[PDB]
DNA sequence: TTTTCAACATATATTAGTAATACTTTTTCTGAAGATAAAATGACTCCATGG
DNA sequence: CCATGGAGTCATTTTATCTTGTGTCACTTACAGAAAAAGTATTACTAATATATGTTGAAAA
């Protein structure tokens, strides 16, 4: 019956429905006392009365309840957007893109878009900006945004220049510059009996804030880490162990760019790093 | 708005038969919105005197249409020195030279002696 | 009935002031025969172990 | 210590390729869309003017 396998073909969705991997063969397997035709001349209207949904994965096609609060607001919904909105909200967490909508709906980029801005005025839609290069504004659920992604952009060595200064700390005693040789007076006693690292206590030290900003795990820690290898103001040892490069007094014949200067006015011998190239 | 008058001004140099209400018709548009974009190019730019147009060219192409024979040649000498006297009988300024022109036609045809109906003319 | 009037009205253009919105543009801004060769073919030989 | 197996090098074909092809007159005819910026069209006002335009309709023949 229309409304009694309705009501209770949705009670076996609202109950279970077994979850996103129900297929059409799970119908069977709960009843499928039914007549083919039947049940799926009561399966196409009850998706036609949207009491009722289609998803497409795998084999055969997926079905689930739908409640009229999304059944009301794909109804609601264009004839353009009908198959298109609930199409968008099957990425549901990456979201999806321009132009890869206009060759699944086999429409123009004339026509989509005015159905995406009535979908924004509906805000049951978002414009999403991602990792990848800004041309996209792919768009998820309004509602919804798991995605991948610190951040990308700037504010980085803001606390790289902090965590760095207690890892200077962690190595020999504290900064001791002020006449000829204040450092670590042969690091205490015997340097070689002082082996240790940073790693992990970065996370305690981290808990420190005085800053605007969520915590941070151990893995993009060692990245952080990583940089300031490269930079060469510090050092991989043994694994999470690190030491600093004692470049510190970079800070402040030869070799040290800093503490020199060029001439760099009127004779013209000067060495270059270009003119042969 | 924009193509149009600046295409429109130069054919109104040249004294040509092309008409600001015969140009829009190309579009669904007003004979307003282009006529005020182009007034508004005449401030914007500073511009001569020169296209002051007058029946006596449009009689030209209107008489082209007209279907009919060769006689309509001798109406149109029949139409002009009409029209010209008309603009001499001090009747003519402040109004819509297309329209005129059209009456002078429809008088030299029925001086001629023809039968074409109003509808025929404003067409 | 038809025609002339009339008449009613309403744009049409100027100059303003706003103010706000909406709307197009523009301007960045990127996502024919006979040499030459290449390789598969194959023989040669260094060099391996074992009875 | 020596015949064997395996490989390494080294002629040798056969496929894939490119430069040519008699001379002279005398005419001839970078993709597209996205976003930012600039600027503007309504959007009300009088307020005079004077056509167009429509309709209609009223008024007259």
């Amino acid at each position: 019956q229309l409304s009694d396998n309705a009501k209770t073909l949705h009670s076996q969705m609202m109950s279970k429905g077994i979850g996103a991997l129900f297929t059409q063969q799970e119908l069977q397997k709960q009843m499928g006392i039914g007549s083919l035709t039947d049940l799926m001349s009561i399966v196409q209207e009850l998706l036609d009365k949207n009491l009722i949904k289609l998803v497409k994965q795998n084999d055969e096609l997926k079905f689930q309840g739908v409640l009229e609060s999304e059944a009301q607001k794909k109804a609601t919904m264009s004839a353009e957007e009908a198959l298109v909105y609930s199409y968008i909200e099957a990425s549901g967490r990456e979201g999806i893109w321009s132009k890869t909508i206009k060759a699944r709906t086999n429409l123009h980029q004339h026509v989509v878009l005015k159905c995406l801005k009535s979908l924004e005025s509906q805000r049951y839609v978002k414009s999403v900006k991602s990792v990848k290069f800004p041309t996209r504004k792919i768009y998820m659920l309004y509602s919804l945004q798991p995605s991948v992604d610190e951040l990308d952009i700037e504010f980085i060595n803001s606390l790289l220049t902090i965590v760095w200064r207690f890892i200077s700390e962690n190595t020999f005693p504290n900064g001791f510059k002020n006449f000829e040789n204040g450092p670590k007076k042969n690091v205490f006693y015997a340097p070689n009996v002082k082996n240790y690292s940073t790693t992990q206590e970065i996370l305690e030290f981290i808990t420190a804030a005085q800053v605007a900003n969520v915590e941070l795990t151990p893995s993009n820690i060692r990245s952080l880490c990583e940089v300031l290898v490269y930079d060469d103001k510090l050092e991989k040892v043994t694994h999470d162990c690190y030491r600093v490069t004692l470049e510190s007094i970079l800070q402040m014949s030869i070799f040290n760019y800093f503490k020199m200067f060029p001439a760099s006015k009127h004779d013209k011998e000067v060495v270059y790093f270009d003119e042969w190239t | 708005n924009v193509i149009a008058s600046c295409l429109y001004v130069a054919c109104r140099k040249e004294k040509t038969h092309h008409m600001l209400i015969d140009f829009s018709s190309r579009l669904q548009v007003s004979v307003y919105s282009i006529g005020a974009t182009f007034l508004k190019m005449v401030k914007k730019l500073h511009i001569t005197e020169l296209p002051l147009a007058d029946p006596s060219l449009f009689i030209q192409h209107f008489a082209e249409k007209l279907d009919l024979a060769d006689k309509k040649i001798k109406v149109v000498k029949d139409a002009v020195k009409l029209a010209q006297r008309m603009s001499k009988d001090w009747m003519f300024e402040g109004r819509r030279p297309a329209g005129i022109a059209g009456a002078c036609i429809l008088l030299a045809c029925r001086m001629n002696n023809l039968r074409r109906t109003h509808t025929e003319i404003v067409a």
